[PDB]
């Protein structure tokens, strides 16, 4: 079924005679050839330390919120590390991260 | 004629005869 | 249309979720464009 | 940053295959994208520099097969429907 295109129109016809006529089988398809990816060069590492390696961590009713942006982030390390007794994602998948 | 005045997967065939046959 | 997944666009389905649980979202988008091109198909069967 | 041919591209994000050509579409004095009638990113400003890269689909195309009975011959003749095929 891949030879050569009188053998598609043999499969598409599904017999071993095709009469005269135009047979569409398939379709064409252009393969990219490379993957060109860009990203902003501006790196400033965001200190996930202050926010991990903390000292105090406030009340469940006055709960701690920080905000994050403009980070070259890497949670490789986050994942890598087994310190930690719970670690649980919704809706993301941890390894794609 | 004067009277009378994409890219996912779909085509347009042109037909068979063109105005100038017809 | 997001057809109740919870994204319109399959790209983001597959770099997003883990591939083990993305069928459910795929599947979605699969059976509402499905059904969109059925009333299409017999729609035009009608105007011919 | 290469274009005029079928890339798979990833602009902060955005994902996708297609031939970003060089396009002086308007001013987009502070947007970034460019749609269309569809969820189509049409254009695209560079996150590095900032330039209009004008984004086209890779070519589609059908595959029909001229030929007489085969109890005639055995030659046929490829068709690839809407393909200026100057690329096979
Ligand atoms: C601060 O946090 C960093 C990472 O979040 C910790 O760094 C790692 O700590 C483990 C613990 O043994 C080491 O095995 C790794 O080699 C460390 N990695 C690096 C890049 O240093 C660090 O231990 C934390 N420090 C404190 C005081 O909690
Ligand atoms: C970094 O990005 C900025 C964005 O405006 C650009 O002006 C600059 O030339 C870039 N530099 C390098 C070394 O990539
Ligand atoms: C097909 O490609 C050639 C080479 O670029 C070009 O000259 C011609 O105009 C194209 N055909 C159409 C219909 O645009």
């Amino acid at each position: 079924c891949a030879l050569d295109p009188l053998s598609e129109t043999k499969c598409t016809l599904k017999s071993f005679t095709v009469e005269k006529g135009i047979y569409q089988t398939s379709n064409f398809r252009v393969q990219p050839t490379e993957s060109i990816v860009r990203f902003p060069n501006i790196t400033n590492l965001c200190p996930f330390g202050e926010v991990f390696n903390a000292t105090r961590f406030a009340s469940v009713y006055a709960w701690n919120r920080k905000r994050i942006s403009n980070c070259v982030a890497d949670y490789s390390v986050l994942y890598n590390s087994a310190s930690f007794s719970t670690f649980k994602c919704y809706g993301v998948s941890p390894t794609k991260l | 004629f004067n009277k009378v005045t994409k890219f996912n997967g779909l085509t347009v065939l042109p037909p068979l005869l063109t105005d100038e046959m017809i | 249309s997001n057809f109740g997944a919870i994204s319109s666009v399959l790209n983001d389905i597959l770099s997003r979720l883990d591939p083990p649980e993305a069928e459910v979202q795929i599947d979605r988008l699969i059976t509402g464009r499905l059904q969109s091109l059925q009333t299409y198909v017999t729609q035009q069967l009608i105007r011919a | 940053l290469v274009k005029n041919k079928c890339v798979n591209f990833n602009f902060n994000g955005l994902t996708g295959t297609g031939v970003l050509t060089e396009s002086n579409k308007k001013f987009l004095p502070f947007q970034q994208f460019g749609r269309d009638i569809a969820d189509t990113t049409d254009a695209v400003r560079d996150p590095q520099t900032l330039e209009i890269l004008d984004i086209t689909p890779c070519s589609f195309g059908g595959v029909s097969v001229i030929t007489p009975g085969t109890n005639t011959s055995n030659q046929v003749a490829v068709l690839y429907q809407d393909v200026n095929c100057t690329e096979v």
